[PDB]
RNA sequence: GCCAGCAGCCGCGGUAAUUCCAGCUCCAAUAGCGUAUAUUAAAGUUGUUGCAGUUAAAAAGCUCGUAGUUGAACUUUGGGCCCGGUUGGCCGGUCGGAUUUCCAACGGGGCCUUUCCUUCUGGCUAACCUUGAGUCCUUGUGGCUCUUGGCGAACCAGGACUUUUACUUUGAAAAAAUUAGAGUGUUCAAAGCAGGCGUAUUGCUCGAAUAUAUUAGCAUGGAAUAAUAGAAUAGACGUU
RNA sequence: AUGGUAGGAUAGUGGCCUACCAUGGUUUCAACGGGUAACGGGGAAUAAGGGUUCGAUUCCGGAGAGGGAGCCUGAGAAACGGCUACCACAUCCAAGGAAGGCAGCAGGCGCGCAAAUUACCCAAUCCUAAUUCAGGGAGGUAGUGACAAUAAAUAACGAU
């Protein structure tokens, strides 16, 4: 119905935001993100319905205003900043340092990191062009725009940047035996292999993986994100390493852990 | 090899040869022309408003004798002219001419009840206050 | 608009209404177990009729398949906690040989009766509606409660209550204020 | 009473607003549940912030009474409350007198009474007497 | 005394009326009863679950047919080793629950028996075929601290290529009010989102749930059922 | 009518409309037509399962403002407590000319089986301002009220 929608009926919000189902008629949404809308978030969630550090949302304007939380080493005082996979969110009160990254189950997660590690991030590479005055550049799922970069870099990998600067330190490749975080699809929220791409070619490329318990599998090329060589996985990873469990196992560890 | 096509590609000829059949079965007749809206009094309903004319007397059908109590109505709609039937006592008395009455079915559909002939409705209210009361004396009338 | 809140009736009536057959086994029930209306014999009846199929459903997976065991071993332990079926019977199988009448003994309504603290079944109930009985230090005012086995031993009389404490109880602030 | 006892829960060291957040609990024998004003003191007593700089909304009061629970908020220094505080609250404690705008009905009708007037319209006052006296 | 009248239907009333009119008497609901209309259940008298079609109302006059609808079977079964969940026994190990040997049920991941896992370039390794050292103690396949040759799918991310469907799993995304439902003594209840304790002289608090929420669409594990596709004027891998 | 190509048109897209072009698009898996006493749904009655009916009506959409059109302002209207007409209504008049839209609350009429006080307030609830302060038949709250629903008095105990 005529221009584009500016609201968001709560229900229609994605089910890993995990949002209640009552009280708030409406959820949010994110404006024009460097992220994709659905596989992202706002701080108005991450700073009450997850962590606690708010009570209200009015309260969450009042923490931001204060210019007291930096995403990618930069302020923002949006209220629905469209953050995402890979991010930095630093707590100025608090050296407190969260890398966004999914649960295993299914989630987002609440993962702390190593005031050192806020430092860099794992730039995906999304395309490549000699562009404008005749200059090459890679444009990064972060929706971010990177120039004079090496030609060894090709289509479908990461590249560590420096947040302080938009440098392009180290890049990794896409080859039959590297670690992989799966971004989106049943398997988001898991690692980690490239057994074998399975080329084709309209389009649909497919991938094979495994994991630390030897389980396996096949998903879309699209939804893959290299991080390191089996080992050094360029992070950290949240618990349970990111692993998947025939609920036959899960139930157990909550029975192991009955302690209170 | 009974009378129907059976193998695999015999979708086409089935979704037709039930959809034909259904016809006749009376019910699926009402629901496609569906009659309910055009024919009959209430059309696509359950209840309605009417205002009385005479207080007609209709004797019996026969294994019976029984001179019952009926009223013509004027509905407040198609206008048909209907009769209808009263319960309890005399019940008649309490339906004083050109009064407002609230009509409903007779639980039989269409059809036509017990020992009455072309008759197909009951008088539930009057004025809108029961009959049920304006015979167990829980109210009275204006 | 808001998330339209969700609700299922518990009752599932009978297919034939009237019977001097099944009728004169409700009035043998009510009765013997307290109850009230027929809107109890039929609550249960539903919730047994509920469980009953999740067995049927399974049995027809193979045996050994992930789903069948998990529910069974989760299904079962939900009924070990409520006392319903024994320890020794739980294979699965077997929950099926559970008639209406087993559940009823594990209603608080009656578990009080047995823990006598009640003349007859009745003096077993006013006794629940009147805030009198208590599980932790906590009152419960509703006959249909369903006894969780591992509580049971914690069933009182509370501080509040007149039959174990805070005061005498109304009719006593009367025989002492007319000599 | 047989005394209150305020056993408290979920302590979070909020750092962004000086705060200090938690979930309060309460064993009361014969009180008939428990008054705020009074309550604060009990936390202040312990937590060193002289009442005032304190909150404690939505007590609710087990089903017999007996037990209460809510919500724990210790500010650092009353100064900070005066900032992140929701006014509706301080009018519970008498820390902020209460504004005595109209009912809303008026506050709306009064936008639709200067919207027609392009300006002050203080040349409608002397366009009064060039319309009366003629 | 077949006239008044009643009676939803069967029917009373034509000189002793258990029905009308009315007296007493009793029965049923009861601050609420009756009455008429419409709808529901009753209705397995619209029917998929669940009908009837020898004569009750119904098999076309009989055959061919484009749709519709159904459609024989056959394309990895078996066995081999593992290792672990959490129900159930046998000790309660103890001032009513914590777990080990003994041990049944039962799922489930590996891996191997000729065994695709779209698969290449990194980074990733996560695991042991490793074993540089060894030994707390039941006269030892009961117990895990450590770098070096060597595990790839625990996974990032670019590509080349990865038949397709329905079906099913989960999971999300889903407006409250309603409906089910936990709490909770509005004096009870219908309700409601409240209340609970103190030093009731000045402060403490527990909450305000879960669940249903289907028909379309996504993401997802299943690979039985049921379809469908590759190669019979020749294709398939390829070290040349 | 269905597409092509280009322009005008719009805040834009598009046979939206026009220049020229091509002959297409729907249809027994129910189109187009006729009916609807049809505003849609959330949901309400019924309640073993499967069901059948009703959802004008307390929230979410849309549609009108007596019919029909066209447009001034403004970001924001095809507005009806804004204007021009037109037509169907009907008011004032010194007959020259004016002025008008309850299906907002009220109330009366008419219709009819069928449904209430020309009452008191911004104190709550919330909205409009230039704005704490005005104003708000939005809202509330009394009156009438058997629509339903909740609780539950109308007699206890003697002794004879």
């Amino acid at each position: 119905a005529r221009g584009p929608k500016k609201h968001l009926k709560r229900l229609a919000a994605p089910h890993h935001w995990l949002l209640d189902k009552l009280s708030g008629c409406y959820a949010p949404r994110p404006s024009a993100g460097p992220h994709k809308l659905r596989e992202s978030l706002p701080l108005i969630v991450f700073l009450r319905n997850r962590l606690k550090y708010a009570l209200n949302g009015r309260e969450v304007k009042a923490i931001l205003m204060q210019r007291h939380v930096k995403v990618d080493g930069k302020v923002r005082t949006d209220t629905t900043y469209p953050a995402g996979f890979m991010d930095v969110i630093t707590l100025d009160a608090t050296n407190e340092n969260f890398r966004l990254v999914y649960d295993v189950k299914g989630r987002f997660a609440v993962h702390r990191i190593t005031d050192e590690e806020a430092s860099y991030k794992l730039g995906k590479v999304k395309k490549v062009q000699l562009g404008k005055k005749g200059v090459p550049y890679v444009v990064t799922h972060d929706g971010r725009t990177i120039r004079y970069p090496d030609p060894n870099i090709k289509v479908n990998d990461t590249v560590k940047i420096d947040l302080a600067s938009g440098k392009i330190t180290d890049f990794i490749k896409f080859d039959a035996g590297k670690l992989v975080y799966v971004t989106g699809g049943r398997n988001l929220g898991r690692i980690g292999t490239i057994v074998h791409k399975e080329r084709h070619d309209g389009g649909f490329d497919l991938v094979h993986i495994k994991d630390s318990l030897d389980n396996t599998f096949v998903t879309r090329l699209n939804n893959v994100f290299v991080i390191g060589e089996q080992g050094k996985p360029y992070i950290s990873l949240p618990k349970g390493k990111g692993i998947k469990l025939s609920i036959a196992e899960e139930r157990d560890r909550r029975r192991a852990q009955q302690g209170l | 090899g009974k009378g129907k096509p059976r193998g695999l590609n015999s979708a086409r000829k089935l979704r037709v040869h039930r959809r034909n059949n259904r016809w006749a079965e009376n019910n699926y007749k009402k629901r496609l022309l569906g009659t309910a809206f055009k024919s009959s009094p209430f059309g696509g309903s359950s209840h309605a408003k009417g205002i009385v004319l005479e207080k007609l007397g209709i004797e019996s059908k026969q294994p019976n004798s029984a001179i019952r109590k009926c009223v013509r109505v004027q509905l407040i709609k198609n206008g048909k002219k209907v009769t209808a039937f009263v319960p309890n006592a005399g019940c008649l008395n309490f339906v004083d001419e050109n009064d407002e009455v609230l009509l409903a079915g007779f639980g039989r559909k269409g059809k036509a009840k017990g020992d009455i002939p072309g008759v197909r409705f009951k008088v539930v209210k009057v004025s809108g206050v029961s009959l049920l009361a304006l015979w167990k004396e829980k109210k009275e009338k204006p | 608009p808001r998330a339209p809140r969700t609700y299922s009736k518990t009752y599932s009536t009978p297919k034939r209404p009237y019977e001097s057959s099944r009728l004169d086994a409700e009035l043998k029930l009510a009765g013997e177990f307290g109850l009230k209306n027929k809107k109890e014999i039929y609550r249960i009846s539903f919730q047994l009729s509920k469980i009953r199929r999740a067995a049927r459903d399974l049995l027809t997976r193979d045996e050994k398949d992930p789903k069948r065991l998990f529910e069974g071993n989760a299904l079962i332990r939900r009924l070990v906690r409520v006392g319903v079926l024994s320890e020794d019977k739980k294979k699965l199988d077997y929950v099926l040989a559970l008639k209406v009448e087993d559940f009823l003994e594990r209603r608080l309504q009656t578990q009080v009766y047995k823990l006598g603290l009640a003349a007859s079944v009745h003096h077993a109930r006013v006794l629940i509606t009147q805030r009198h009985i208590a599980v932790g230090k906590q009152i419960v005012n509703i006959p249909s409660f369903m006894v969780r086995l591992d509580s049971e031993k914690h069933i009182d009389f509370a501080p509040t209550s007149p039959f174990g404490g805070a005061r005498p109880g109304r009719v006593a602030r009367r025989n002492a204020a007319r000599k | 009473s047989d005394a209150v006892t305020i056993r408290t829960r979920k302590v979070i060291s909020n750092p962004l607003l000086a705060r200090k957040q938690f979930v309060v609990d309460v064993l009361h024998p014969n009180r008939a549940n428990v008054s705020k004003d009074e309550l604060r003191e009990k936390l202040a007593e312990v937590y060193k912030a002289e009442k005032d700089a304190v909150s404690v909304f939505g007590f609710r009061t087990q089903f017999g009474g007996g037990k209460s629970v809510g919500f724990g908020l210790v500010y650092n220094s009353v100064a900070e409350a005066k900032k992140f505080e929701p006014t509706y609250r301080l009018v519970r404690y008498g820390l902020a007198e209460k504004v005595e705008k109209a009912s809303r009905q008026q506050r709306k009708q009064k936008k639709n009474r200067d919207k027609k007037i392009f300006g002050t319209g203080k040349r409608l006052a002397k366009k009064v007497a060039r319309r009366n006296a003629d």
